[PDB]
């Protein structure tokens, strides 16, 4: 199908391709038949596996919570004793999928999700009770929940999902930006204000992911951790920008630490050192 | 209520001034009323905040 | 490939987009520059 | 202090001028807006887009 | 006859030219345009001024020295202040222009040096606080004075490591973003053409900058013997295919 | 496909579409294009999400 | 179905509507146009805001009382200082327009009174001074506030004399020009479109006042027994057809 | 779309009425009323 190389001889012209002037800002397309003598070789390659739909096509973990089934008399405060727990749903929470993301500007997709549920039991006890999570989804504008049997929970319009602690939970989300693409970066504010926040923490208000435990409380206490994976389907990226290069420091945010290590190795001898 | 999508400011003044006739002192309203145009549109649907139990 | 729901966000992966035009990258010059031409002429 | 017909009424003064009647954000989801039908339904849903007809009616 | 070393470029009753660029460029191969029915949302018929706005302002210069790290100048931020085009952005709601970057800086035969001129589309600052501090709006918002990159930092601004571009990222990669260099022995000008680049059709131009522009030196300047050491670094802008909508009273922005 | 705004100018007529008579019980459908110069856009939408059989369908 | 009495009018993003109007004048019976290319001298293409400037602006209200003489505002003078409008005007050295003048004043069926709405081309004002003494730059620039014909005279400033329009003719014969009465008993408001007269093409806006607009009382105001005797006048204009050219830096004008 | 039930109630959701007709609850007057016209006339 494809050449990967056509068949180039021997060259004595003055029409010289290797010889170009960067600053023009241009790259231009020099191929090996340009410089050497080259033979006839295909490619016997499409480039599938590097597809943006296929990049970022693969589920990435994007966060880790914890909830807990334990007696809920006497918690004044349920949410903290994570009795039941929130999630402000994000994508920059963990970075590995997050520099993956920030390789393009403008990003725009549909959302695959899969929960996992996870039981633990550190504690004395004499079985492993079989509990059913129930993940709501809470957009902004919904009451929030504040008991662990708030009447929130009923979820008569927030869409939710029930599910048994060890097995997995999975749906998918259209495209839910208010804009034509999601912003991966956001040179602005929500409003001109001197103090207001400064970058896409502004444009990502997308609600949150309300999880507890069904089940009524048994003599032990069990610890169960939930994991939330994203898998995006339907793919489309604008602007390719510079790959994140030092360490994270917060959601949302470019900032990176104060004092840190160098990113580029330094020769172990000279600049002349193989 | 989002500060980046805030939708601005509603106001109504004088234009010149409300005229009464003679023998009438009573005081004078106004009714107002909202609506969508054929435009709108709605999207996510999720529960509300103006009911409640528990 | 039967779709089993009915929005469009549940169908799976869609399929190499076999376009692959990298020029608006690599040459997004206002006068066109062949190559073994002078670069600047 | 309480919900009341007068909350509907807007009042109007006698030869007042170039003065302000009434004012108000466009928070439909919310404030003045949020017990009426569009608000109401409004907050059914999270994203909203389009024209709003607001009217006055003289009395 | 003629060559890519010289042109012209006139918009509205401004016309520049130069006789040692290097060819221009044209932000991933597309003119600016104006906003078609089929991709707008807001309602509004806009303004389009034309002439008196689409045309070049020139910015106050710079001095490029021994030690400088370099420039970051945002748009539209840049020209608020700038005759009619201001006026428009402050006493409109929305709006959405393109633009026409000229950088200019001449030297002799003798001198040498190579700054890199390039275009960055949604450039997020970062606070050099770290952690999660934010950046003030009056500091991603320097005028026509810019940010200068080897000035100190101070409470609220940006972090200004030429090298990680203000952002994180290293600088050797900017190049991904449409660029070009004015290299003293074959460039005396940059020249890059700006289409609108955003997720909305239309946008807020006083809260949000869509692209920042920056002039950083890679290989430092070097001057003949006893020379001044120093050459003006000069930066020209004119917006094109520029569109005002929802226009009311003058806003009022941070300081 | 659907309009959401047609094209409209300037205006100077006999023919007043924003003054109504709301005691008459009805909500005359008075739009953008009836009282400001409006361009041209369209709906992209079909409000399939708010039909009561998707209201009350979960 | 129809009739003169109601009316709507609408300019950009503004309306106004009127149920007790008596017509519209279109002075001259000529509707303002654009400046067509075998009439124009000026080589330099215009900008045409559109509606960012051809809106309505509403001055601030006159109070009507027993003994009020008139006022008098002039164009594009009134609206220097109006949004967009008043930016191009500084702005370019030469800029025509056309506009559509709103006068409203209501009462009840019990007054009575009768105003003379005209608008005069060329209104050249007198010096009280009589002689050959000039009327000073800054008292045919009044602004939005307009000049008031009850208001004592002042050193440079014109004669105020309403029977004799402040230019030596008699106020009866003021109907020459294109005029309409606001008369409460029947009126409610006077509109008046005016198109472009000047001896050329294009003009400077701020040294050369186009027209003037004058509301004079001519039977004085009655109110009903015992009710407030005074009664507000308001005055809202919008431009139409606008045309600027010669953008430079902003016009300084006297104080 | 193949229904593995026998009854009606089995079968899943209906899908958009694609009727949308307001004017029976925005426009329920006797005398046709024409935007622009007099109201009242
Ligand atoms: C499964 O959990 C859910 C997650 C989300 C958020 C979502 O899909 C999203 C993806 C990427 C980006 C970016 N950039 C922003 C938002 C939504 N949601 O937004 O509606 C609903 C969920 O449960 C209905």
């Amino acid at each position: 199908q494809t050449v990967a190389s056509i068949s180039s001889g021997p060259k004595h012209t003055q029409k010289v391709p290797i010889l170009t002037a960067n600053e023009t800002g241009a790259t231009m397309p020099v191929l090996p038949s340009d410089s050497i003598e080259t033979r006839t070789t295909y490619m016997h390659f499409n480039g599938s596996e590097t597809d943006v739909e296929c990049f970022l096509g693969r589920a990435a973990c994007v966060h880790v919570t914890e909830i807990q089934n334990k007696d809920a008399t006497g918690i004044d405060n349920h949410r903290e004793a994570k009795l039941f727990n929130d999630w402000k749903i994000n994508l920059s929470s963990l970075v590995q999928l997050r520099k993956k993301l920030e390789l393009f500007t403008y990003v725009r997709f549909d959302s695959e999700y899969t929960i996992l549920a996870t039981a633990s039991q550190p504690d004395s006890a004499n079985y492993s009770s079989n509990l059913v999570v129930q993940a709501m989804y809470v957009p902004p504008g919904a009451p929030n929940p504040k008991e662990w049997d708030d009447y929130t929970w009923q979820s008569a319009s927030n869409p939710s999902v029930f599910f048994k602690v060890g097995d997995t939970s999975r749906f998918s989300v259209p495209y839910v930006g208010l804009a034509s693409a999601y912003n991966c970066f956001y040179d602005g504010y929500s409003h001109d204000d001197a103090e207001t926040q400064y970058g896409i923490t502004v444009l990502n208000h997308m609600g949150s992911m309300a999880f507890r435990i069904v089940n009524e409380h048994d003599e032990h206490k069990t610890l169960v951790k939930i994991r939330v994976y994203h898998r995006a389907k339907h793919v489309e990226a604008w602007i390719p920008r510079a790959p994140r290069a030092l360490p994270y420091t917060s959601i949302g945010r470019t900032n990176y630490p104060k004092n840190t290590e160098p990113v580029i190795k330094k020769r172990k001898g000279d600049i002349k050192s193989y | 209520p989002d500060t980046y999508t805030s939708a601005g400011f509603l106001s109504c003044w004088y234009q010149t001034s409300l005229i009464l006739p003679p023998e009438t002192t009573g005081q004078v309203y106004l009714l107002s009323f909202i609506s969508a145009c054929p435009d709108f549109k709605l999207r996510l649907m999720k529960d509300t905040q103006t009911i409640s139990q528990t | 490939v039967i779709n089993y729901y009915k929005d469009a966000a549940s169908t799976s992966s869609a399929g190499q987009s076999l376009s692959m035009d990298p020029s608006k990258f690599t040459e997004p010059v206002k006068d066109l520059m062949l190559k073994g031409a002078p670069a600047l002429n | 202090t309480k919900d009341e017909v007068n909350s509907y009424l807007i009042p109007l003064n006698a030869n007042r001028q170039n003065e302000q009647v009434f004012g108000t954000n466009l928070f439909i989801g919310d404030g003045v807006f949020k017990t009426t039908l569009l608000g109401e339904i409004v907050q059914y849903y999270t994203h909203w887009s389009g024209s709003l007809r607001f009217s006055l009616m003289y009395t | 006859g003629y060559s890519d070393r010289v042109q012209q470029i006139t918009l509205g009753n401004s016309t520049i030219t130069t006789q040692e660029a290097a060819n221009a460029v044209v932000c991933y191969a597309e003119w600016p345009e104006y906003l078609p029915d089929v991709d707008a949302s807001d309602v509004n018929k806009t303004s389009k001024p034309d002439t008196s706005v689409c045309r070049f302002y020139t910015l106050d210069s710079k001095t490029w020295t021994t030690g400088s790290k370099g420039w970051c100048w945002k748009l539209p931020d840049a020209l608020k202040d700038m005759g009619v085009f201001g006026q428009n952005m402050f006493f409109h709601s929305l709006g959405r222009s393109g633009y026409t970057v000229h950088v200019q800086c001449n030297a002799t035969k003798f001198h040498s040096g190579c700054l890199l001129v390039v275009v960055i589309p949604e450039h997020q600052l970062a606070s050099h606080e770290g952690g999660n501090v934010s950046v003030k709006y009056t500091f991603t918002h320097p005028g026509e004075r810019g940010i200068d990159l080897s000035s100190a930092n101070e409470v609220g601004g940006p972090v200004k490591d030429v090298i990680y571009n203000m952002n994180g990222t290293l600088l050797g990669n900017l190049l991904i973003f449409p660029h070009q260099f004015i290299n003293l022995r074959t460039n005396n000008t940059a020249t890059i053409v700006i289409p609108y680049i955003n997720s909305v059709p239309i946008d807020s131009m006083t809260r949000h900058n869509n692209v920042s522009l920056m002039v950083i030196p890679i290989a430092p300047l070097t001057v003949p013997t006893g020379a001044t050491p120093s050459l003006p670094i000069t930066v020209t802008i004119a917006p094109m295919c520029t569109e005002f909508s929802g226009i009311r009273s003058k806003s009022i922005v941070p300081q």
